[PDB]
């Protein structure tokens, strides 16, 4: 999976955020903009042929799924400082 | 007047979308007639946790030299691509 | 021919380091520039962002 | 039926029965003195009150006024109506001719087209400007944006493309001025008239001098009128003035419609109001719009949020600079910004692509050279660095030409280049037969033939 | 006309901003400080004999006035790249 | 029965009303079925009458206002014991491993008081380790706190499994390693790795990941400590293994100003300071036990001046600073010797040898940095013979200090090596002193002993 640019997704949680007065951070992003990509990249995973058995209720057996990621992000001049790099 | 319709939402999911342009809410914006899922999935789910991971020992290919001689990615690791516009 | 040459060399050694000299300083005062706006601008981002925060 | 409640400054709160309150774009009209203004729509507060934004000049309103609730959003005429003419952000002529004889108004709060009405074309456009159709050319159907700071080209630049461009383009047009001087304007619109072109441009006028609600909707009557050509099947060329002012306007009143501030202080719809405005401008497959937009940055900041987020939405940038101006290269054209997503050897041509990057490797190469040649000069340098500081300051020279348009300022004729003879000009530069020419007989030259003859006279 | 100094209309423009609790933007200008210079100097005209006819209802006949204006600024060590400049 | 409802729920901050006697006191958990699911709140604030906010251990999604809360009158209370070695769990001692109950005898709370003044041990007794740039520049006692401070992808996790290898498995004491805020795969990843070695029956496992809600990244960090304090309280020796300080720190601020705090200077809570001593003054070793403790510091951009690991950088008996440069260059591990230090680097407490090495080490490297833009502008011709001298001998001792590791081999393709510190003494007098003058710069790279830089010298 290729997430696009996940800048401009932090850019339109900011302004939902803003809109219903939630309390800004640091350049006003507001602070679970780490949980966001947090909990959105930590779904991609490789997970054991035990959970897949599990999961698919013992039709598929012997084998590993996985889910790759590849998130872009741009930065301003190369600041890296910036708080979503 | 608003009613509370008691579910999260959900997203169309299965083998009939590879091909298919889709909008965040599972619409066809191609126009190529309506999609063949596989059910429907929620949006927000929590990960596979510690105990249901394995680890990553196999490659994904992206075909550039740079890229797969000296920063390989595998199926299952979360590479970010970073830098200006 | 080979005296002549060495005092010469150092001549023309003695203009470019001094040549060097004034180009460094010239730097210096652009650079310092460039710092001073910038040290304004953070002071200037913060404050914004705390008073902005302290809502 | 309603009442004016609050007046701050451009903002106006009116206070409505509960079960007439307008809905979030409509237009409402009031008699400020003699005057009637008309306010439109943005958010339904609590209790039917209403935020809304002047159309016009705020000063005067009482609060308990009474204002009268049109039942529709600002409606403008288009077609072959508004076609000679110059109107105002309300549709309104502004010329001191008679009324605009229109057939069909439309609201100009309107949507972008679906994904499956664009069409996408890499029919290649050829300009007079070597530095534009060298490094970063720009096809039939696609936006081109002209950054920059304050004197630094934009408008003069624009106004050598509608000379140029035009040539090859028969149809109708649109201009739209946006937070702008007014003598510009009128300067334009005299030289419009005067070459009998001003039969086919089209001229909305909403410039520097308004409240900022004239200056917030005047860029969508702008693009309502050349919808309105580009659904008729016809290819529009679409010129805007500058399109910061837009932003800007929301950046002033955003404050008093109570929403917080966002990074520096624009408003925290930036993203939103830009693309709700850059995306009803494309080509569809029932006609194109091939559209200019000139784009000031901020403080000479090319990091800053404004044009930041306008940089995705343009498939041809080109940044004009200040220090390029300084030394006198006008047109001041930074190439190691400008690009194109036409610059592909599969659509342009290996020939072209591979001058293009040429150039572009050298005076990156020369970037790297003037750090040490600052503190240590020339001598210290390798005898091929030498080489390449020698052809870099003649590419810098050879990328500069001469307008039609600037003829005021400078003295010099104006020169048309085509794009056979720049490529030329430029390989023979890179792979150095013209080494034995002095630089400045490339500065302020057309064709490469053009420099050895200056040079010949020195 | 000459305005002496624009650059402390600026500031005395900011102060009243400041004092009425609106949101500061770059350098602590207020987002319309813009407006503020760009409706003092637009003021500044020629304006063709129609107008005139038309202003003095036509006891001034073929002639066109004018304002001139040069504004003063003031720029800390000579950079013109600042935000009121 | 049920006492309190909830009243709000914006993000993952959750009030609730209470009657006004017997409202619930601060640092207290609470009880509520989000649908099936048990859901954990800690209280954090007694504000205005009878209400009380409070984070929730746990998804907040799935909450409606005016559902029943049921308050326990304790703090969050974990297993302590030998029934959590060879276990994972989560912050609130829940089994995540399915191999079932813990089967503990004993439970502690998470919220205690640090020891008394009078109850400090002194200690001065070094550990030693394979690492030869550690052991030189930046020795440490047993029952001293290490900290590794580098940013993003200098060495920090490398570096932490190499010294967990090296000490724990001479310790014989029991082990505690908290994983607050690690990425999961590198958490299962060591899971596996102590599984497969053996070593899994005497360390327990907190691991707290980043995509849980941030009152568990929050509180995991002293699950750890209660675990490690029920160690020492026995009266063993402990190592204590941190994951990240910096993601407390960050798990505060996320959740500050929902709960009302004014930003402090670059958009921390105001508390910060307070937060960090409440939780790294309980990591010490009294008169009774010692604990050693080993933590991760994340560096926000790269930045050693930014608060929070400038405020850190006050509590720890040796720091470690890896730098990127360093790293960028490819020297690994990736230490800044100039800038890390040891509290025990002191010539009475280490030999007056190795004091006198160090001495000299850090002399010659910080002469080198300041020829370095000098040689860059003006050229290495411009320099004078003693000064070319010592340039060599600089470039020599910069690649004596690196090594490689037996856990760095997957990434290298080579053995792992394995230094006593009176070799690497040895060594790099012997190279300051120039009996390997004549030998060249790789000679030096990536080696053991110079027993084995003057073997490959020779193979060189
Ligand atoms: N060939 C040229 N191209 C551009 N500018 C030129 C040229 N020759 C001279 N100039 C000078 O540059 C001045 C500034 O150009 P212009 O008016 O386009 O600024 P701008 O880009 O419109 O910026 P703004 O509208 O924000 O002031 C021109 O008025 C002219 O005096
Ligand atoms: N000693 C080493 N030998 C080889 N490679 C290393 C070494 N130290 C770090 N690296 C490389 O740098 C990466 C980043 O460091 P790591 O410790 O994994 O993450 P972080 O440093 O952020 O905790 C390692 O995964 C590895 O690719
Ligand atoms: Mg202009
Ligand atoms: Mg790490």
């Amino acid at each position: 999976i290729i997430y696009d640019d996940l800048s401009k997704q932090a850019v339109a949680y900011r302004q939902i955020s803003l809109l219903l007065r939630r309390p800004p951070g640091r350049e006003a992003f507001p602070g679970d903009v780490f949980y966001l990509h947090s909990r959105l990249l930590e779904r991609a995973a490789r997970v054991n042929a035990e959970y897949v058995e599990a999961f698919t209720k013992g039709e598929v057996k012997g084998k590993t799924g996985s889910l790759t990621a590849l998130p872009i992000i741009e930065t301003q001049a190369g600041d890296v400082s910036a708080f979503v790099p | 007047k608003v009613k509370a319709t008691g579910r999260i939402l959900e997203v169309p999911v299965g083998r009939g979308l590879l091909g298919r342009v889709v909008n965040t809410l599972g619409a066809p914006i191609d126009g190529k007639g309506p999609l063949d899922h596989d059910g429907f999935s929620a949006v927000e789910a929590i990960a596979p946790g510690v105990i249901e991971r394995q680890s990553v020992d196999q490659p994904v290919q992206t075909g550039y030299k740079a890229v797969d001689s000296m920063i390989p990615i595998g199926r299952g690791q979360r590479e970010l691509i970073i830098g200006d516009r | 021919g080979v005296v002549e040459n060495l005092a010469s060399e150092q001549a023309a050694r003695m203009v470019a380091m001094k040549a060097a000299t004034d180009n460094g300083g010239s730097l210096i005062k652009e650079l310092q520039l460039v710092y001073n706006k910038a040290r304004q601008a953070s002071i200037t981002q913060e404050l914004t962002e705390i008073v902005s925060g302290a809502a | 039926t309603g009442k004016i409640v609050q007046v701050i400054g451009a903002v106006v709160d009116v206070e409505f029965p509960q079960d007439a309150v307008p809905r979030v774009y409509d237009a409402l009209e009031v008699q400020n003195g003699n005057e009637r203004l008309v306010l439109e729509v943005q958010q339904q507060l609590g209790g039917g009150i209403v935020r809304t934004i002047a159309m016009g000049s705020s000063d005067g309103l009482r609060r308990g006024l009474d204002v009268k609730d049109l039942e529709h959003p600002i409606e403008v005429p288009v077609g072959k109506a508004t076609l000679g003419r110059i109107m105002n952000v309300l549709g309104e002529p502004v010329d001191m001719k008679g009324e605009i004889g229109e057939e069909e108004r439309w609201a100009i709060h309107r949507a972008a087209p679906s994904y499956e009405e664009l069409s996408n074309s890499q029919e290649l456009l050829e300009t007079g400007i070597k530095v534009i159709d060298l490094m970063a050319p720009f096809a039939k159907g696609g936006k081109v944006g002209l950054f920059g700071g304050a004197g630094v080209g934009k408008t003069v630049n624009m106004m050598e493309l509608i000379r140029n461009i035009a040539i090859e383009h028969s149809g109708y047009s649109v201009f739209a001025g946006v937070g702008e001087r007014t003598r510009e304007g009128n300067d334009f619109y005299h030289e419009m008239t005067d070459s009998n072109v001003i039969d086919k441009v089209s001229l909305v006028y909403g410039q520097m001098n308004e409240p900022p609600g004239n200056r917030l909707r005047v860029a969508l009557t702008g693009l309502t009128m050349a919808e309105k050509f580009r659904d008729e099947g016809r290819d529009v060329l679409l010129f805007v003035d500058n399109i910061y002012r837009y932003t800007l306007a929301g950046t002033e009143v955003s404050a008093l419609l109570g929403r917080m501030p966002s990074a520096v202080g624009y408003q925290p719809t930036l993203a939103e109001e830009m693309g709700v405005l850059q995306e009803r401008i494309t080509s569809t497959k029932t006609g194109s719009i091939t559209s200019v937009q000139a784009v000031y940055v901020p403080a000479d900041d090319l990091t800053d949020p404004s044009p930041a987020t306008t940089f995705a939405h343009l498939d041809a940038t080109v940044v004009l600079s200040r220090q390029i101006a300084s030394l006198g290269i006008y047109p001041a054209v930074d190439p190691l910004d400008s690009t194109s997503r036409q610059l592909d050897p599969l659509v342009v041509g290996q020939e072209h692509y591979d001058t293009a990057r040429g150039v572009q490797s050298i005076l990156q190469r020369y970037q790297e050279l003037k750090d040490i040649i600052a503190i240590l000069g020339m001598d210290e340098l390798s005898e091929e660095d030498k080489l390449v500081v020698a052809r870099a300051r003649k590419i810098q020279r050879f990328l500069s030409q001469p307008f039609f348009v600037a003829e005021v300022f400078t003295g010099s004729p104006g020169k048309y280049v085509s794009l056979k003879d720049t490529i030329r000009g430029f390989k023979g530069i890179m792979e150095g037969e013209y080494d034995h020419l002095p630089e400045q007989a490339f500065y302020m030259v057309g064709s490469i033939e053009e420099a050895v003859e200056k040079a010949k006279k020195l």
